[PDB]
């Protein structure tokens, strides 16, 4: 019983990492798909 | 989703406000009425008016060009980052 | 060493700095110097 | 924002910068400005 | 509510990048450290 | 084996410290950002 408390903490260290890096990734534009729909969403606005 | 939409709106707003170069004399001159008014169009149809269309429309693009490219070129990519950042982190340390 | 400094990437660095300032999306433009060092030392420290 | 620049502190700001690194106890000697940026942001941001 | 703050951090957080007013050299050099650092600190206090 | 390891951590910290080499204006320039930075990085894309 208290190993698997130990466990349940560090599932919520590793959910913060993994939202954090994947939050981070699109900062710096690392994610290709969304630099795509941004992109796209600029020439449609200038072609508007 | 409401965020973002207010800051599009809140921002695209101001650019019905008249810049300086809308009020360029040599593009265009507001007095040309006149010319179509001043004992040239005797009944009222607005149809004189028709042929200063390809003047206004150059007054627009000068006044337009602008305010656009700065807006989605220079600030609507940080406003996206940034929001999205601040309203995820601290839902997920309240789901941890 | 070699291999750390040959290989380094001035956005890497940039990303640990986002990371460093939960409150922000952006970077003074200097910190990728700072961030450099710390990474730097930080693994070169591992590594012994 | 004039009373917060002219009570700003250089000690301050670097306290600020070696909370920010936990494996180190040191700074390199550039971070202040960074920190102090960050700091002068934030808490305006609060006060909005 | 949410609108609003939402305004506030999404401009206040551009502050942070440094303006072209911040590289005056004449009001302030970053080289100055050299004058601390030439021979001229020689403890890790961050003092002078 | 604790003592080896305290040894390389409060030896390897110094390094972050800046030496006065790294303030050599010939092989770099800090203000060379402002190259990048006036009126030549119109977006805050950290590329240029």
């Amino acid at each position: 019983l208290t190993l698997l408390n130990q466990e349940m903490q560090n599932l919520g260290i590793e959910f913060k990492k993994y939202m954090s890096a994947q939050i981070n990734d699109v900062v710096i534009g690392n994610d290709r798909e969304f630099d795509q729909d941004f992109t796209k969403l600029k020439a449609r606005m200038v072609a508007r | 989703t409401k965020a973002l939409v207010n800051e599009a709106r809140t921002e695209c707003d101001r650019y019905v406000r008249e810049s300086p170069r809308f009020y360029d004399e040599g593009t265009f001159s507001i007095y040309q009425f006149r010319q179509t008014l001043q004992q040239t169009s005797q009944g009222y149809d607005a149809q004189a008016i028709v042929e200063a269309e390809p003047a206004i429309k150059e007054l627009l693009k000068l006044d337009f060009e602008p305010k656009v490219f700065n807006t989605v070129r220079k600030n609507f990519r940080q406003t996206v980052n940034n929001t999205l950042k601040t309203h995820l982190l601290p839902m997920a340390e309240e789901q941890a | 060493l070699d291999e750390l400094l040959k290989t380094f990437s001035v956005m890497n660095a940039y990303k640990r700095a986002t990371e460093s300032h939960p409150r922000n999306s952006t970077a003074p433009f200097i910190a990728v110097l700072v961030e450099a060092l710390y990474y730097l030392a930080n693994e070169l420290e591992d590594a012994f």
